[PDB]
């Protein structure tokens, strides 16, 4: 994967561009909001080697947090603004893409 | 070279309480995020909790959330870990560390300046 530096720390990986999963939120309305806005959300995740964690939840938390930090930084310079709903939705889709990444790392091991 | 020293370890009964301290030498304590990790024999060094430079945000591994509390005294070059409701699975050497970069993370690669550790044994 590509090596990356985020927030002045290296050792991150940037995954491939992924097919973002459709997420369900428990209302048709929010589902359709997601479909209409998902292009604004990440489709690539930042992660660290599996060996830097003792458990999956910590791997995935870092991947969610840093991805959304980096995305928010780079997109705010191009004029983006995210609402509370956007942030919640990004946390869910990025969490699924980070779990997929964890599975890929765990099968490689 | 900033150095960090853990203290406060010991033998504690299940359900009991201990407070660890991390003291830093130097004059840049408040400029850096900080964290606590733990290592038991047969396991690697794993995330426990972290706190930003200012104290504005903290983070915990899931197994300690609600039981342990990280804090820092920026005027005294000291970080603390209050550990409540201790369990046998919490037995480990506890290490404090200084954050790398501007973001607190859970990865072992996100910190350096490791102390020599303090041993916590929960009967």
């Amino acid at each position: 994967a590509a090596g990356a530096v985020v927030g002045g720390l290296g050792g991150y990986m940037l995954g491939s561009a992924m097919s973002r999963p459709i997420i369900h939120f428990g209302s048709d309305y929010e589902d359709r909001y997601y479909r209409e806005n998902m292009h604004r959300y990440p489709n690539q995740v930042y992660y660290r080697p599996m060996d830097e964690y003792s458990n999956q939840n910590n791997f995935v938390h870092d991947c969610v947090n840093i991805t959304i930090k980096q995305h928010t930084v780079t997109t705010t310079t191009k004029g983006e603004n995210f609402t509370e709903t956007d942030v919640k939705m990004m946390e869910r889709v990025v969490e699924q893409m980070c779990i997929t990444q964890y599975e890929r790392e765990s099968q490689a091991y | 070279a900033v150095q960090l020293q853990e203290s406060g370890g010991g033998l504690v009964q299940p359900g009991g309480s201990l407070r660890l301290s991390c003291a830093a030498s130097g004059r840049t304590f408040s400029s850096y995020n900080m964290g606590w990790f733990r290592q038991a024999p047969g396991k690697g060094r794993e995330f426990v909790a972290s706190i930003t430079s200012s104290g504005d945000k903290s983070d915990y591994t899931d197994s300690v959330k609600g039981r342990f509390t990280i804090s820092r005294d920026n005027a005294k070059n000291t970080m603390y870990l209050q550990m409540n409701n201790l369990k046998p699975e919490d037995t480990a050497t506890y290490y404090c560390a200084r954050g790398l970069g501007i973001y607190i993370i859970r990865a072992r690669g996100g910190y350096d300046h490791w102390g020599q550790g303090t041993q916590v044994t929960v009967s």
